[PDB]
């Protein structure tokens, strides 16, 4: 059954070309389906960009048709997006889709999506700070990691508590001074930490950086 | 229109039914096959209805759709906590010759009111060394979403330097969580002893108060 | 044939 994954840069500078690729697996691109691109800006809705079929017929969002090229390569099982003269407004999650055309125009499946930021700001890795309880507990204990001063989105925070299961909350980032801050909380039985180690791992693909913090008692 | 009109929000309890509408100008939707997408926060949209009323294989029959021509409607019956998501309709607009999505509807799954579990955290030595001091409060697994947080430094309210961030609704227990972060300079942080995070939530007329005193160390 | 284009219902 159809498998899709997007690739490309997470950061592009204004006026440069945004080039994304999507690999299609487990399905023939020579069948009667379109292959296309949708985007979604943070906290906003879905926007159809365009699509293409193996015969070469192509459709575009009218407002972007001057900047946008969508193409496919059946030999590589790829569909590509190329958006020229990018501006800040092109910052979005970009999704590859298979489209059943004609009069149906249904989209299934969707790739996991790739986050793209259009900005002149410099890539900055996160600083990661442990959140441990202060001096002076009930049946659970909550710990955290504070992730500060990174750009662009996104980071992924995970918690290594060994074989112990845990309840995690990841808070959405907030931008400030051109830098994002987010945090993550982890909750475990009070009988488990500190004898069971609990460590956050913070990956920031844009800066090729991974930071771990083991939460130790104060 | 270049975006179909949907209500911003619908809310109901598990087992109950909601309907979500999707409208265009006059009877433009009569000329199109409407599809519907479920987007769980943090995931890609997923096709739930196509060609107005058809279900992809594996989508349960409690998701159903219709297209009246003036408005299209997604029904979701037998609500489950995992149904919390944004739902988008979509359809070709022949007048614009473009594929148009709806503005999106967030489905909230109701639950019993729940007080937050509140946890407070001093700044780490590591952060201080670099000049800043963030005091963090987690207010976790509460319902409903509305909540007020106040910070106090030595018992006195602090207005500036507070940033709050909410999660999306939890797919398993229908609660919300929030982080509240008070950022001061290191020098400022070190001038005081007690830091307090107070949560005011409808589950109590009295605030939930969590504090730490630096002199406890 | 119709599947080779994208548009409104006939």
């Amino acid at each position: 059954q159809v498998q899709l994954e997007e690739s490309g840069p997470g950061l592009v500078r204004p006026s440069e070309t945004l080039s994304l690729s999507c690999t299609v697996s487990g399905f023939p691109m020579s069948e009667s389906y379109f292959w296309g691109w949708i985007r979604q800006s943070p906290g906003k809705g879905l926007e159809w960009l365009g699509s293409v079929i193996h015969t070469g017929t192509t459709y575009y969002r009218p407002s972007l048709e001057s900047r946008l090229t969508i193409a496919m390569d059946p030999s590589k099982n790829q569909v590509s997006l190329s958006l020229t003269s990018v501006t800040v407004a092109d910052s979005a999650m970009y999704y590859c889709v298979r489209i059943r055309g004609g009069s149906s125009n249904w989209l299934d499946p969707w790739g996991p999506g790739i986050v793209v930021t259009a900005s002149s700001a410099k890539t900055t890795p996160p600083s990661v700070y442990p959140l441990a309880p202060g001096c002076g507990t009930g049946s659970s204990v909550t710990l955290g990691c504070l992730v500060k001063g990174y750009f662009p989105e996104s980071v992924t925070v995970t918690w290594n508590s060994g074989s112990l299961s845990s309840s995690v909350h990841t808070f959405p980032a907030l931008l400030q001074s051109g830098l994002y801050t987010m945090s993550s909380s982890v909750t475990v039985p009070s009988s488990t930490w500190p004898s069971q180690t609990v460590t956050c791992s913070v990956a920031h693909p844009a800066s090729s950086t991974t930071v771990d913090k083991k939460i130790e008692p104060r | 229109q270049s975006v179909w009109t949907q209500p911003p929000s619908v809310s109901a309890a598990p087992g109950q039914k909601v309907t979500i509408s999707c409208s265009g100008d006059d009877s433009i939707l009569r000329s199109a096959f409407v599809s519907w997408y479920q987007q769980v926060p943090g995931s890609a949209p997923k096709l739930v209805i196509f060609d107005d009323r058809q279900r992809p294989s594996g989508i349960p029959a409690r998701f159903s759709g219709s297209n009246s021509g003036t408005t299209a409607t997604l029904d979701i019956a037998g609500l489950q906590r995992g149904d919390e998501a944004d739902y988008y309709c979509a359809a070709w607009n022949g007048r614009l010759s473009a594929f148009v999505f709806g503005s999106g509807t967030k489905l909230e799954i109701k639950r019993a009111d729940a007080a937050p579990t509140v946890s407070i955290f001093p700044p780490s030595s590591e952060q201080l060394t670099s000049g800043g001091a963030s005091v963090v409060c987690f207010l976790n697994n509460f319902y409903p979403k509305d909540i007020n947080v106040k910070w106090k430094i030595d018992g006195s309210e602090r207005q500036n330097g507070v940033l709050n961030s909410w999660t999306d609704q939890d797919s398993k227990d229908s609660t919300y969580s929030m982080s509240s972060t008070l950022t001061l300079t290191k020098d400022e942080y070190e001038r005081h002893n007690s830091y307090t995070c107070e949560a005011t939530h409808k589950t109590s007329t009295s605030p939930i108060v969590k504090s730490f005193n630096r002199n406890e160390c | 044939g119709e599947e080779g284009k994208r548009g409104a219902r006939g």
